[PDB]
């Protein structure tokens, strides 16, 4: 354990360091369907998959 | 997945699989490629009622075009299933389910909003991002 | 005669205590501990305790779970249908005193408010051996009674 | 005093976007379904003062404080001791609701 | 309505709470005969209001089971071994008690206990023991309405003699004298029904001429509470008769009607014949244990008490002095119990 | 609107008895018994005013009394 | 001028009361039946409503964990697991790998006992009593593991925010491994008595038929989905612990009848045995609870030697940790389906709102659709496959 | 096994479907028509001779002769681990001085609010409790109070035989808890010494 | 749509890349742009599905809830075929006290969405049972616990609370112990309800620190 003689919570404080940003969305600007379906596969070969996360986050 | 039946059956037959997992309950029809093409074209005809400069209509047009393309290059009906991550039967039922809510969307007309419409969006920033690095 | 009456009452106590027909009012967690207590590993049928589905044929009643205001009338109705000896055992903190749902709008603080309780078995859940200890305490209570001698000198 | 810049932002925003319909005073109390003698009880609306032991300003009405600090409290009623175990017994249903929630 | 205090000295200090189960009432009570029909309801009334009730009982755990539910923790104290001849136990029972209620009585004689013991010796002995203490403030004794020194029946005569002895030792005692009490566990309607249904013939002494004033158990239980809530009631005998005076023939007929019996099973066993049929059977009773087959009805004392009119004397205290309106025992909730048996749409 | 809610709740109260959700003893306890009790009640018209009676009874009038 | 045709009327509004060979708990069921066939079923619940959700609001977060154990007495670990996961998400707390493994292991163990009880109690409801007693000995062996780790056979309260309450006692992994060496043979013994039996087949085949669309419409989860042909598992589709590493296959059936769900549950027991073996072999070494002592209690020697640790111990066992303002819904694959907690925090030490999503609530709602056209005897089997727990249904 | 016959089913409508339609032969799980004479005899004798029944009969009959698993509860007791949470007990130091220092943390951590504590300064000057009562009809035996105590004063002993005949005896007090600690001192100490290694 | 088992082996993937992206970062913008009238505000926050991802929360008004739910279930790209639960949260500080929360699942998108309708005691929320059959009991529970009326519900009845219960228990103004208590009386051989008395009162322990900052 590297925390025995090296104590710094503010470096390891994730609870109080979360924040919420703000945006405004409007109907006038069109949605980018190029992003949604341009990256979509058109053939079986191009299919890409997201693997299951093996472990949940741990400090180590 | 693993079959829970002691009886030995072949799951590469691509019909014994469908009989085992109960796709027949979803639709008694075989669900060929031509049926999918017809369903997509009927959805395209249906969404004509929605105004031309409506984001919903553009979305349905884009999705139908993408799926008609995926039907285009892929001559195998199973290949369409692999690309679209679905059985052809449920892909066909999908367009009918879309057809069902068109009357409800034409009664309230959600696309009508004023030219100053603004929907505030609040986004969450994780501390792990900032603490580890910037 | 005072000797004969004593022999009769001790035989009657043996008969009543050895063959206890319990009816289990299994609301909640404790009913499964009772399930385990009547399983292979603890043989209640060796003790002579064998569960009977209907109240009319049961002489001991075990309240094992959280009694709610919705249920207490049904608990009392079941208790009234039982025959005259009718010993009642309260098992678990919920039945004994409301327990962990004590300060709730829907919970009765102890089945003692609704029905008289002879033996209280504490736990959450009470260990099965603890339930057998309570049943043996009730068996001792039955042995203690000398009804026929009291009948002679009444 | 600047801004919390957290979930409270969306909380306040949900507050200002939405609103409640006006009703006559006391009409909702009948809809609540509680005993009507509950509303015979009198209410004191106050903010707790700072404890003299501590020097923190969180509990006070201060620009630092971002939490609700105004309580509805009901008047104190009779309390007695359990004859068997000396526990504090009460018959007041509204004893701790106002302070707690 | 405003709750009225239990008029006991220094009650104002000890009392606290709304008057419910968990509240504190300043009444500690030793109710003799608690497991009986009358005693159980009195215990229920006293304990319901947060008071502590000491219940001496002859060893019988199953009989005293309902009394356990009556009160909160530590309020109903059940003393295991009660003997009417044991002074030390009586002193221990009334040690902390400021009111004592005596409901101990026997409907019939046995070999162990006679009327003169239970109805005379026990009241006198208990009266002396209560008098020497001084802490006990209120004493209530429960007796029959027809009890008189000049009564043919031995039960009703011994009861009156015991009441006079109690009045001698404690001058401030109140003698509650209810009529035939109707209840779910009563010995009036239940015995009449058992006579009508599981007996070959229902013998009725004379033609049912004897008049009675039956009262409901809840009314007597409330009357006990009203006695204890007023100190002005002390030293007075209250004849708690029912709202309506009825002949025994009317009650038998109305039971037959409510139960929808096919016809009248009652027969005329006139007096001077019961006095010959039951007279040896009394000597039989005094030499044999308690037997379910024969009791109460099958005695010369019952015939003697069913040839007189057990009604309240004209000038007398009653429910009106206690501001209670007695409920009719031939209609309403009182009669539900017999109603459940049969009403002609039933079975 | 409050009237609508109250009517819906009263309809629920009726439906409980009509559909046998509640039982006979519930009807006895909550309606018939109190009404019969009120008729059978005899009370002495108190000469003391309302304040005097509550003052004699309890320190805090707002607390309920049981078995009055 | 063409005659009209009249119809028939249904009566017999029966009341099916609390009944012992059924899913455990008290069930009041009002059934309208045309003759011997049911036309409407209206389950009456609230007989075990203890006001859990409102009681949570008056307790601190660590004080409210034992509520989740008692919500479902068959599967305690899975029930408290969702609560601790939601608090961890709001607190941004990372669980050490050993504790993640211990949680997955004991979750699989409670899954196995749940399936054992479900199958054997369902057989008892049918009327076969031998598998039931043959199963209690296994369930005792697993309760012994619980009493070893926590000191309580049923309500362990072992899962905590940031890890587990205590470490695994020495010798436990060997004992669990032995129980695993013999478990498959025991399950095969049970499987022969149930599977292949003509009376069991006749009682269960084509009873309680559900289709995939119906299951999604009514919000069903777990064995009900997988017996109809839906390849959906939270442990695979939405992993929540080191389940992603674990290698196991979803059991799938297609008919949707009672028998298919029974077969699914047996295969689920086998898959859980495989997951347990992987957990045993790959169990890491190190911390079992989070190193942060502002959300987890310090060790006893540490509180007895350090001032900061005594302060943290005092403020965690009196006030508790403060959870940042936010809302979260965390779901776990419980043995009965998907169990989720919707936790709303305003920044205090007590939950403002803790909604519990019952997997069995939607199944009991589905009872009416499933038990249409059936018989009075079929209701018991249909209830058995739903495997409803009424303390779990009535929070 | 898993395979099903056209005749055997539990639902009337499904029986009607299979009786009057041949969609069951399309389905893989069902058993197909025998197509040979010998297969017809095999299936006919299987159904008519109750074959599957007997196979379960032998495996059940194995139950008669296998080693019974049961415990004579009075004579033999089930295995109990050191961690076991049972009847509560207040503990004393080896000198005879109570370990309790009235921090009142166990009352704050009690999920069920079963502990009521009030204290004072003792004449010597120690922080000691004038009252420590636990409601065992309200306890849930979580063991949180044993976790919160900084001096090991309160422990859940190894005793599960503490049923009573009245509820008042289940309202423990300081004297009763101290007596329970005295009665089970050595066992509690051994369990704590073993448990200290882990935590 | 319906996750009918298709791939017999090698379905190790949580989902496809495109399906994940469309729902990881475009889902709220897509909803707002497609059906703008229904949406009033949107919040992206910690995910219901997982810790690592982000899931949307949409605030809509009671009048638009039925059409928004119908759009969410049957839109080709967004197929929220499942209603996980329906819940309400009481905020007495607000004029519109109750926030009715809807939790949905899209099996195809492997995503969770949360829909909030903010109402008060008098206003009603249209029932969504026709969209999801599971809603019936959830709306009945919301009516029982909080007192929120649901319009056009097939039969809105109380579920959890005792028969004859008129108060709504999960309202923040409702006492924790309630107002009444249940006991059997010997005199009247019935189980009866009486005003509450507590032998030992609930002890509220105020643990709040002045120095804390997380409290909002
Ligand atoms: C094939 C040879 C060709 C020659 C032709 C000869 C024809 C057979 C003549 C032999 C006479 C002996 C027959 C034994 C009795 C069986 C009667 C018919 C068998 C039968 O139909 O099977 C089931 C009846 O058995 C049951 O299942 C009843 C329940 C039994 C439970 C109790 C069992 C007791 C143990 C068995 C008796 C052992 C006695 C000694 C211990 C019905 O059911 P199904 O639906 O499958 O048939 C209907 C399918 N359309
Ligand atoms: N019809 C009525 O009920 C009426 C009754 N009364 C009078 O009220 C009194 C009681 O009424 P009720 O309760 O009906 O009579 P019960 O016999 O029902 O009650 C009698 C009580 O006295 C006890 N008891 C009797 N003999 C002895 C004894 N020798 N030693 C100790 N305890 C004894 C009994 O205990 P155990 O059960 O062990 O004997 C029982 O608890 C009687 O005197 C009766 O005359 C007044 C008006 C009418
Ligand atoms: S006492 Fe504990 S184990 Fe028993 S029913 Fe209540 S919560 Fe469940
Ligand atoms: S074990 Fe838990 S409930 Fe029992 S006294 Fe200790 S802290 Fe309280
Ligand atoms: S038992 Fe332990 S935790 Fe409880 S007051 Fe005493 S020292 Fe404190």
């Amino acid at each position: 354990p590297k925390l025995v003689y090296d104590i710094k919570y503010f470096a390891r404080d994730y609870r109080r360091n979360n924040s919420y940003t703000v945006r405004s969305v409007d109907s006038k600007t069109p949605f980018d369907y190029s992003k949604v379906f341009g990256s979509a596969p058109l053939k079986p070969a191009d299919v890409k998959t997201v693997r299951i996360p093996e472990v949940m986050p741990h400090r180590g | 997945f693993k079959a829970v039946a002691d009886v030995e059956i072949d799951f590469s037959n691509r019909a014994v699989l469908k009989k085992y997992v109960g796709v027949d309950h979803l639709s008694k029809e075989q669900g060929t490629k031509a049926k999918f093409i017809v369903s997509l074209n009927s959805l395209l005809e249906a969404v004509k009622s929605v105004p031309e400069t409506a984001e919903y209509r553009k979305a349905i047009e884009a999705t139908c075009q993408y799926r008609l393309k995926v039907c285009g290059e892929n001559n195998s009906d199973a290949a369409i299933e692999e690309v679209l991550d679905a059985h052809l039967e449920e892909l066909i039922a999908e367009s009918k389910e879309e057809l069902r809510i068109l009357p409800v969307l034409l009664e309230s007309k959600p696309w009508d909003v004023p030219a100053d419409y603004s929907a505030p969006v609040f986004d969450y920033v994780d501390a792990s991002t900032i603490l580890d690095k910037k | 005669a005072d000797f004969i009456v004593s022999k009769v009452d001790t035989v009657v106590n043996w008969a009543r205590a050895g063959s206890m027909w319990p009816m289990t009012f299994g609301l909640a967690c404790c009913a499964v501990e009772m399930m385990h207590a009547g399983a292979s590993r603890y043989d209640l049928d060796r003790f002579g305790i064998i569960f009977r589905p209907s109240p009319r044929q049961s002489d001991v009643m075990i309240v094992a779970g959280t009694l709610t205001n919705k249920m207490a009338p049904a608990l009392r109705k079941v208790y009234d249908q039982m025959p005259e000896p009718k010993w009642v055992v309260s098992m678990g903190s919920c039945a004994n005193g409301g327990g962990y749902y004590h300060y709730s709008y829907s919970v009765v603080r102890g089945c003692d408010r609704v029905v008289p309780v002879d033996v209280y078995v504490p736990g959450c859940p009470p260990t099965a051996e603890g339930l057998l200890y309570g049943l043996l305490q009730l068996q001792k209570k039955i042995y203690r009674s000398k009804n026929t001698q009291l009948w002679w000198n009444k | 005093a600047t801004a919390p810049q957290d979930f409270s932002l969306a909380m306040k925003k949900a507050d200002e976007i939405y609103s409640g319909k006006t009703v006559k005073a006391g009409d909702i109390g009948f809809s609540a379904g509680v005993p009507l003698e509950t509303y015979n009880r009198k209410v004191r609306i106050f903010c707790p003062a700072k404890a003299a032991s501590q020097s923190g300003l969180g509990r006070t009405l201060h620009p630092s404080s971002k939490a609700p600090q105004w309580k509805i409290v009901f008047e104190n009623l009779s309390k007695w001791e359990n004859p068997l175990m000396g526990w504090t017994s009460t018959a007041d249903p509204l004893e701790n609701v106002g302070r707690s929630t | 309505s405003t709750l009225k205090p239990f008029d006991l000295n220094a009650n104002n200090a000890v009392r606290n709470g709304p008057g419910g189960r968990s509240s504190i009432g300043g009444v500690v009570a030793t109710v003799f005969g608690a497991n009986g029909f009358i005693g159980s309801y009195v215990v229920n009334e006293i304990s319901k209001r947060g008071n502590q009730v000491v219940c001496p009982y002859r060893c019988n755990e199953n009989k005293v089971q309902p009394l356990k539910q009556m009160g909160d923790l530590g309020q109903v104290v059940l003393l295991p071994e009660f003997d009417i001849h044991d002074d030390e136990y009586i002193r221990r029972a009334i040690s902390r008690s400021n009111v004592v209620i005596n409901c101990v009585g026997i409907r019939q004689e046995t070999k162990n206990y006679s009327y003169k013991d239970v109805h005379v010796d026990f009241p006198t002995r208990l009266a002396k023991i209560v008098a020497e203490s001084g802490k006990v403030e209120r004493f209530i004794q429960v007796s029959e309405m027809g009890a008189d020194v000049s009564h043919a029946s031995r039960r009703l005569q011994t009861k009156a003699v015991g009441d006079e002895a109690i009045m001698k030792y404690i001058p401030d005692a109140t003698i509650i004298r209810p009529g035939n009490v109707v209840g779910i566990e009563d010995y009036f309607y239940n015995n009449l029904i058992f006579q009508l249904s599981y007996t070959i013939v229902a013998p009725v002494i004379n033609n049912g001429a004897n008049k009675v004033q039956p009262t409901y158990i809840l009314d007597v239980a409330d009357a006990v509470v009203k006695i204890l809530k007023d100190k002005k009631t002390s030293g007075k005998t209250y004849y708690l008769g029912g709202p309506e005076t009825l002949t025994m023939r009317q009650i038998y007929d109305h039971l037959i009607d409510t139960l929808r019996l096919s016809n009248d099973d009652t027969v005329n066993l006139r007096y001077e014949l019961a006095k010959m049929l039951y007279k040896p059977l009394d000597t039989l009773r005094t030499k044999l244990p308690e037997f379910p087959f024969l009791g109460f009805m099958m005695s010369s004392d019952y015939a003697e008490e069913q040839v007189a009119d057990s009604v309240a004397p004209a000038g007398s205290l009653g429910y009106k002095d206690l501001s209670i309106s007695p409920a009719k025992v031939t209609e309403g909730l009182a009669i539900e119990g017999v109603r459940f048996i049969r009403v002609g749409g039933y079975d | 609107r409050v009237t609508d809610l109250l009517i819906f709740k009263g309809r629920e109260e009726l439906e409980t008895y009509l559909f046998m959700y509640k039982q006979r003893h519930h009807a006895i306890t909550e309606y018939i018994e109190p009404y019969q009790i009120k008729k059978l009640l005899i009370e002495r018209k108190s000469s003391n005013s309302a304040f005097l009676d509550s003052f004699y009874e309890k320190a805090y009038p707002l607390v309920h009394s049981k078995y009055a | 001028m063409k005659p009209l045709t009249p119809s028939k009327v249904s009566n017999f509004t029966i009341n099916f009361g609390p009944q012992h060979p059924a899913a455990h708990g008290v069930l009041r069921l009002v059934l309208e039946m045309d003759g011997e066939i049911i036309k409407r079923a209206d389950p009456h619940i609230g007989l075990l409503h203890r006001g859990t959700e409102k009681l949570l609001e008056y307790k601190t977060y660590n004080q409210g964990i034992p509520y989740f154990d008692r919500l479902d007495y068959v599967s305690m670990m899975c029930m408290e697991h969702s609560y601790v996961l939601a608090i961890e998400q709001l607190l941004n707390v990372a669980v050490p790998l050993r504790g993640q493994y211990i949680r997955v292991l004991f979750s699989e163990i409670t899954r196995i006992m749940n399936h054992i009880l479900a199958i054997t109690c369902h057989s008892m409801d049918v009327g076969a009593l031998t598998p039931f007693l043959w199963a209690f000995e296994e369930r005792e062996k697993l309760f012994e593991f619980y009493e070893r780790v926590s000191g309580a056979r049923m309500h362990a309260a072992y899962f905590r925010v940031g890890g587990v309450a205590q470490d695994l006692p020495i010798g436990l992994l060997r004992d669990i491994y032995d129980w695993s060496r013999q478990f498959a043979s025991r399950v095969d013994e049970m499987e022969e008595l149930l599977t292949g039996n003509r009376i069991w087949k006749e009682r269960t085949i084509d009873v309680g038929l559900v289709t995939a669309q119906q299951a999604w419409d009514w919000g069903c989860s777990g064995p009900i989905l997988r017996g109809s042909g839906i390849d959906w598992d939270l442990r695979k589709n939405q992993p929540y612990d080191v389940y992603g590493r674990m290698d196991f296959n979803v059991p799938i059936a297609g008919h949707g009848d009672c028998y298919d769900r029974y077969l699914v549950r047996v295969q689920e027991m086998r898959e859980s045995l495989r997951i347990i073996y992987q957990c045993l072999n790959e169990m890491p070494d190190g911390l079992y609870k989070t190193p942060d002592q502002k959300v987890s209690p310090p060790s006893r020697g540490q509180m007895k030697q350090s001032m900061e640790s005594l302060i943290h111990h005092f403020k965690l066992f009196s006030e508790g940790y403060h959870v940042p303002a936010g809302e979260t819904y965390r779901a776990v694959e419980a043995p009965k389906g998907e169990f989720g907690v919707y936790l709303v925090s305003r920044g205090g030490n007590r939950p403002y709102r803790c909604k519990i999503r019952s997997p069995g609530y939607a199944h009991l709602q589905m009872l009416d659709m499933v038990a249409k056209g059936a018989m009075l005897a079929d209701v018991v089997t249909i209830i058995g496959t739903l495997d409803v727990v009424f303390g779990e249904i009535d929070r | 096994g898993t395979e099903r016959r056209p005749g055997q089913s539990g639902a009337w409508k499904q029986v009607d479907k299979q009786r009057y339609s041949s969609e069951w032969e399309q389905d893989p799980t069902f058993k197909q028509v025998p197509k040979n004479v010998s297969e017809v005899l095999d299936d006919s004798v299987s159904v008519l001779f109750l074959t599957d029944i007997v196979r379960g009969m032998m495996y059940s009959a194995s139950g008669f002769f296998d080693d019974k698993v049961t415990i004579l509860y009075p004579f033999e007791k089930g295995a109990v681990s050191p961690r076991f949470r049972g009847e509560h007990a207040l503990r004393r130091y080896p000198t005879g001085e109570e370990r309790c220092i009235s921090c009142k943390l166990c009352e704050a951590i009690c999920p069920a609010q079963a502990i009521t504590i009030e204290a004072e300064e003792r004449e010597d000057g120690s922080r000691k409790t004038t009252r420590y009562d636990i409601d065992m009809t309200k306890c849930i035996y979580c063991g949180f109070c044993q976790e919160a105590c900084p001096v090991d004063a309160i422990v859940e002993g190894p005793n599960f035989e503490f049923s009573t005949e009245t509820r008042e005896e289940l309202l423990y007090d300081k004297q009763k808890l101290l007596e329970n600690g005295d009665k089970w001192e050595q066992e509690i100490a051994a369990n704590l010494r073993t448990e200290s290694l882990y935590r | 749509s319906y996750c009918y088992a298709r791939k017999m082996t090698d379905k190790d993937y949580i989902a496809y890349d495109n399906i994940k992206n469309f729902g990881d970062n475009y889902l709220t913008d897509y909803i707002i742009k497609t059906v703008p009238k229904y949406v009033t505000m949107a919040v992206n926050g910690p995910a219901q599905s997982s810790v690592l991802y982000q899931e949307p929360t949409i605030y809509t008004t009671p009048e638009h809830i039925y059409a928004l739910c119908a759009f969410l279930r049957d839109h080709v790209n967004l197929q929220y075929k499942t209603l996980i639960d329906i819940t309400a949260v009481d905020y007495p500080e607000r004029s519109a006290r109750f926030e009715v929360v809807y939790h949905l699942l899209s099996p195809r998108l492997n995503n969770r969405i949360r829909i909030k309708v903010v109402v008060d005691e008098v206003t009603s929320v249209p029932s969504v049972s026709r969209i999801w059959n599971a809603a019936n009991w959830f709306e009945r529970e919301t009516w029982d616990m909080f007192g929120v009326f649901f319009s056009n519900h097939p039969d809105l009845r109380r579920v959890l609370t005792d028969y004859g219960f008129t108060g709504h228990p999960l309202r923040k103004d409702f006492p924790l112990t309630g107002y009444t208590e249940v006991r059997y009386d010997y005199g009247k051989k019935r189980v009866i309800s009486e005003p509450l008395e507590l032998t030992q009162e609930f002890r509220y322990f105020d643990f709040s620190s002045p120095w804390d900052t997380l409290s909002r």
